[PDB]
């Protein structure tokens, strides 16, 4: 009903997301620019986990 | 028995603690509902979204290839346009060719004429000399005759000259028109490989809109409908009304949604602890209590 | 404490499993950095078997260039050599229609005179090979002047061709500097990538081992490892939360 | 604008040949021709003409004026040449200069926000032909304007150059020029003259007084200057003045 008509978006509402520029914008011929250094992930850093596995390891032996 | 009615009350907290527990998994499972009874809001606006770009896409590229299409003729027009002043450049050096070697012939001929002239004047002296071993009319009349040539050959000095600019003349113009050929085959077929790698992207634009449809999630929808209409609104609506409220508050519509499941799925993770029991316990702690008086 | 250590070994499992999680995030980091190198170093290669091709295209224009000059040098002295030769030419073709012209004026004042018989024919007779000599080195002259006159105007268009050729030449090693220019551009980026490699690795190292994560079996997408790691991370959370003080001090206080 | 023809596009190697394959007509070699055939006709009229017959002037006249026209129309030929060589030389500069069309540029053209040089416009601007620097006087002119004077009189001085009057203000006193030397008792044979002494000799004898001697003076008087054998030049004034004066003496 309503709910369904709110949720649903009308094709009509936006310009089908029209983009900027009549035809797609220039680029550099080579223009590469790796980067990426980072893919998702992050979050929790790995310096306090790797160090918290190193001491879970000594547990280890030290429960031995 | 009043040592267990003790433990009875420790745990009647961790007993709250589960039924709490599972009073939120029933608003997560709730709050899962929201949007799996109904379309799936990420998935439905995700799909809107890349729909609309891929449309608008699609749109410009269509655009630009009727463009190019209709762009096309005038250049094949031109391209004939100049095979025409081909012909006429191959016209135009015939005739140059023509009129030079006309020009040629023609003062190689008064250069004969005019050898021709000085062997009869030499023939006319070798018959004077052995005449001293009408004469001098006839030598006049020879003077006469090769001073006219030498005056018809000064005319032909410079028309040799003009043959020779109207040569040049009008032929660096059919040079120029055969470099507009030689430019306009290049660029015509530098814009026939560009058009052709323009319909190439605009076949990809027309297969990525045809699989953004009839897609898998696609098939899972229309069935989602069918099972938001098995409850129509009540409590749904109510429930639906309060999540659009949140939503719409929360300013997001997939970063809020991941939030919130990752949120109740950790709450869910802690869950059902010593809830086997609940109505027993409460039982036995009603009648110990009860007991207790006696 | 030997307990809370026993709840740090079973929430440690966990912590390993993320650490484990975390490591296999970065090597995936690592081996997509590392396959964008490769497809990079492919493209490059490309690119240089393209740079080979003009490379070799210039060194064969170049060649026919040298070729086309030494054949222009050696046809300058060949022409200035048809240019004497058709000047002796032309003087020996002067002088055979200057002997045909005295020798017919000859016989036409015998024959004026005339107007003896004997003696005309027989000059007549000896006049005629005269006359087919003089035929013979017009027509030996007049081909040898219109084989210089087009070997001169095929020269000059040759020359002009071997200059235009200098100047496409000239225009292809512009092209192939701006290719090497573009080839440095793409070493120094893949120089810096190698280097985000190298940290990358060295971190990996750092954190556990690269090459001991390639064992084990994740999915590769990155999203499904991100979900995973939050999941991972929500799960230490709610064990902390549990324990209440942080598993790093909680062992330190076992030590 | 409206139909797609850009006035003007970059030069393009296979345009490059047709360019280098365009040439001026060379007509050095007809001009040589016409030149020769003047010449020996003006050589062949010098005893053509009977002795007893007078009038020759309107004759040497004519030829004169269209030996002139000649030297002009060669000044001008040289002229449109050395234009041409310098317009392809322009031309070519000006299109290496400009950009090559791939894509869009051919459109700028088109448009006419974007020009190239065009030949045709380059020859129409380019300046006219002068006839500069060219001096209109050969040997062949100069017998040809003295051998009237020559006709009339073995003996004769047309040069002006010491003063445009005559050799002297009006009094020329410069006697008369015998075609017999007095050291040789015969017609010059061989008739020579020196660029620096500007006198004519048999050689016959001048061989010999060269002879053991690098450089000797003049023996005439009126000039100091010391001449080698390769100086002296052949000189068809002397031959014409002695072959009219036999022609004369015979008839």
């Amino acid at each position: 009903p309503i709910l369904k008509r709110t949720i649903i978006s009308k094709r009509k509402a936006p310009s089908n997301n029209e983009d900027e520029e009549i035809v797609k914008t220039p680029r550099k011929l080579v223009n590469y620019v790796p980067l990426k250094i980072f893919n998702l992930g992050d979050s929790f850093d790995d310096t306090i986990t790797t160090t918290v596995a190193k001491l879970q390891d000594l547990k280890k032996e030290i429960l031995d | 028995k009043k040592a267990k009615i003790v433990h009875l009350r420790q745990e009647s907290d961790k007993l709250r603690k589960s039924v709490e527990s599972l009073r939120d998994f029933q608003n997560k499972k709730g709050e899962i509902e929201l949007h799996s009874q109904l379309l799936p809001y990420v998935k439905v606006k995700d799909h809107k979204e890349k729909l609309n770009i891929y449309k608008e896409e699609y749109e410009r590229a269509k655009a630009n290839l009727r463009a190019i299409l209709k762009d096309k003729k005038p250049f094949a027009n031109t391209k004939k346009t100049l095979e025409n002043q081909v012909e006429e450049l191959t016209e135009k050096c015939s005739l140059k060719t023509d009129e030079f070697l006309k020009a040629k012939e023609k003062i190689n001929e008064i250069f004969e004429k005019l050898n021709t002239i000085r062997d009869e004047v030499i023939k006319k002296k070798n018959q004077n000399e052995y005449y001293r071993g009408d004469i001098d009319d006839q030598i006049q009349q020879l003077l006469l005759k090769q001073r006219h040539l030498l005056s018809k050959m000064a005319s032909s000095m410079k028309s040799l000259k003009n043959c020779q600019k109207e040569l040049i003349s009008t032929q660096i113009l059919q040079f120029e028109a055969q470099n507009m050929d030689v430019s306009m085959n290049d660029v015509i077929g530098f814009f026939n490989e560009r058009e052709a790698d323009l319909k190439s992207q605009y076949e990809d634009k027309k297969k990525f809109v045809k699989e953004a449809r009839d897609t898998p999630e696609f098939q899972s929808w229309m069935r989602e409908i069918r099972s938001y209409d098995q409850d129509t609104k009540e409590k749904l609506n109510k429930v639906a009304e309060k999540y659009e409220e949140e939503g719409n508050f929360n300013l997001s519509f997939v970063q809020d949604v991941l939030d919130k499941l990752e949120s109740e799925i950790a709450m869910v993770n802690h869950d059902e602890s010593a809830v086997t029991i609940l109505d027993q316990v409460t039982a036995e702690l009603r009648e110990l209590e009860h007991t207790v008086p006696q | 404490a030997k307990k809370l250590l026993r709840e740090l070994n079973q929430t440690s499992d966990l912590n390993e499993r993320k650490m484990l999680l975390q490591a296999k995030s970065l090597w995936i980091d690592v081996a997509h950095n590392t396959d964008a190198c490769k497809n990079l170093e492919n493209e490059i290669s490309g690119i240089q078997q393209k740079v080979d091709e003009v490379t070799e295209k210039i060194r064969n224009r170049q060649e026919k260039i040298e070729r086309y000059t030494s054949d222009g040098t050696t046809i300058e002295a060949q022409i200035d050599a048809k240019v004497i030769y058709v000047n002796e030419k032309d003087s020996e073709h002067q002088n055979a229609r200057e002997l045909l012209r005295d020798v017919k004026s000859r016989f036409e004042k015998e024959k004026s005179n005339q107007a003896l018989g004997l003696k005309i024919e027989q000059i007549a007779q000896e006049a005629q090979p005269i006359k087919e000599q003089y035929d013979s080195t017009k027509l030996a002259l007049v081909e040898a002047q219109d084989e210089l006159q087009q070997l001169k105007e095929d020269i000059n268009s040759r020359q002009s061709k071997i200059q235009k050729y200098k100047d496409d030449t000239i225009y292809y090693e512009d092209k192939k500097k701006v290719y090497l220019e573009n080839i440095k551009k793409i070493e120094v980026n893949v120089a810096a990538l190698k280097e985000g490699i190298q940290r990358q690795i060295q971190n990996a190292c750092a954190f556990c081992s690269k090459e001991r994560i390639e064992n084990v079996d994740l999915p590769d997408t990155q999203e499904e490892i991100k979900r995973e790691l939050d999941k991972v991370s929500r799960m230490i959370q709610k064990a902390e939360k549990s324990l209440g003080l942080s598993q790093e001090e909680v062992i330190a206080l076992f030590e | 604008n409206d139909n797609p023809i850009p006035k003007s596009v970059p030069l393009h190697p296979k345009s490059g040949k047709y360019f280098h394959n365009l040439h001026a007509r060379d007509l050095s070699n007809i001009y040589q021709q016409c030149y020769k055939q003047i010449d020996e006709t003006i050589n062949q009229l010098v005893d053509s003409t009977s002795p007893s017959t007078i009038g020759i002037e309107e004759q040497v006249a004519d030829i004169t004026s269209t030996y002139k026209l000649l030297s002009t129309y060669e000044s001008e030929s040289n002229s449109f040449d050395e234009h041409i060589k310098d317009l392809k030389k322009n031309f070519k500069q000006s299109s290496d200069a400009c950009p090559q069309i791939d894509l869009s540029t051919w459109d700028k053209y088109r448009t006419g926000e974007l020009t190239a040089p065009k030949l045709s416009e380059l020859y129409l601007n380019m300046p006219t032909p002068e006839p500069a620097t060219m001096v209109n006087n050969t040997d062949t002119l100069k017998i040809l304007k003295v051998l009237p004077y020559i006709w009339n009189d073995p003996t004769c001085v047309i040069p002006d150059l010491q003063n445009p009057a005559d050799e002297d203000d009006l009094q020329i006193e410069g006697g008369k020029i015998e075609l017999t030397c007095p050291i040789t008792c015969k017609p010059y044979e061989a008739p020579l003259i020196s660029r620096k002494c500007n006198h004519v000799f048999d050689r016959d004898g001048i061989q010999n007084y060269l002879q053991g001697y690098t450089t000797r003076d003049c023996p005439q008087a009126a000039c100091s200057q010391v001449v080698s054998m390769r100086d002296f030049v052949r000189d068809p004034i002397m031959e014409l003045r002695c072959k009219i004066a036999k022609m004369k003496e015979s008839q």
